[PDB]
């Protein structure tokens, strides 16, 4: 009876002041495709000038 | 003897703070989303029953 | 402190490939199967017509 | 009195080209941002979403 | 037999060094699924036959 | 039978024509993936502005996303007792499964 696949965000601290970001985030990450070195610095880059 | 006004030293210092926090901001952020964080991605095995 | 080595580019190489079509068969006019990938694929696939 | 459909979506005026983003199709599409670097950009692409 | 010496001879007084002058990092997207799996991270400009 | 295409970069012209005319004579259920499509509602009246065709929905490249438009049509004026009738009519060949 197999698994699944779910998210934490990291609640299991019931600690405040760290964990501030959320489930989401990660989301939008995976959902990006590949960023490769010389991407990032040209992306950086555009949303600077 | 001359005194220099500290106007021209305050304020100078004060817009220099003020272009490091705004040029480090993109790469402090499109960084950011690329790590994921505050997550964990388990899974979980039921142990028969229902 | 001596002169030695030369330097290129794009390498060469001492064995190749070499194709003998015949006519009645052979088609010259489609080159094309994708985009980005006509340029990583073909001229591996124009040299196998 | 007589309207066919009536839906939300992000503003046409906030979000502007003043700051690269464009929306005519409902989708905010900006032009540049992550992009393959050696070759050259594409007419239309779904990276610019 | 004369043809070979020159070829032997060729070969023996080649001093190349390669610097790396094309490249292109292609969009995960557009280049579909086998090709996909089949290259890691950027190619060159000159892909030969294969 | 119910096809499900996966990779529609591969298939030759032929394979496409074969698959686009055994829906049509056979009533066969075919399916794509790849295809990246932005999608907004049509009202009734004034018809339609942009028309797509069946040949060019099985060569359109991997990531490029063209929009094609959906016939809303929900309050439309249905035709007067008296009038000339019709005789086996349109035929539609696209749906969206999103929804």
């Amino acid at each position: 009876r197999y698994h699944e696949s779910v998210l934490e965000i990291a609640d299991i601290f019931d600690q405040a002041d760290f964990i501030q970001t959320s489930d989401a985030v990660r989301q939008l990450r995976a959902l990006m495709p590949t960023l490769s070195t010389s991407q990032i610095r040209h992306a950086i880059e555009r949303i600077a000038q | 003897i001359v005194y220099p006004d500290p106007s021209t030293t305050l304020s100078q210092s004060l817009s220099v703070a003020q272009v490091l926090s705004k040029l480090t901001l993109p790469d402090a952020f499109i960084n950011m989303i690329l790590s994921g964080g505050d997550s964990v991605v388990m899974r979980t095995y039921q142990t028969e029953a229902d | 402190l001596s002169d030695d080595f030369k330097q290129i580019s794009d390498p060469k190489g001492y064995l190749t490939y070499s194709v003998k079509y015949e006519d009645q068969f052979t088609k010259k006019d489609k080159l094309r199967a994708s985009e980005a990938d006509d340029r990583i694929v073909g001229p591996t696939v124009n040299l196998f017509k | 009195y007589g309207a066919a459909v009536v839906n939300i979506d992000l503003n046409r005026d906030f979000f502007d080209t003043a700051t690269g983003i464009d929306l005519t199709k409902g989708i905010p599409l900006v032009q540049d941002l992550l992009v393959p670097i050696g070759v050259t950009a594409g007419a239309e692409q779904s990276a610019e979403y | 037999v004369s043809g070979l010496l020159m070829v032997l001879f060729k070969v023996m007084t080649d001093n190349r060094l390669v610097i790396v002058g094309e490249t292109t990092t292609p969009m995960s997207n557009t280049l579909s699924t086998v090709v996909n799996n089949v290259l890691r991270t950027t190619y060159h400009n000159n892909v030969g036959v294969n | 039978v119910h096809m499900t295409i996966n990779e529609r970069a591969g298939m030759s012209k032929l394979v496409a024509d074969n698959i686009i005319a055994s829906v049509i004579k056979s009533n066969w259920v075919v399916d794509i993936h790849d295809i990246e499509y932005t999608a907004e509602v049509m009202t009734p009246s004034e018809g339609y502005t942009q028309h797509v065709d069946a040949e060019s929905i099985m060569t359109a490249p991997k990531g490029k996303l063209f929009h094609l438009q959906f016939m809303d049509g929900l309050l439309r004026p249905e035709p007067s007792a008296f009038d000339p009738p019709a005789s086996g009519e349109d035929m539609r060949l696209i749906y969206p499964l999103q929804p």
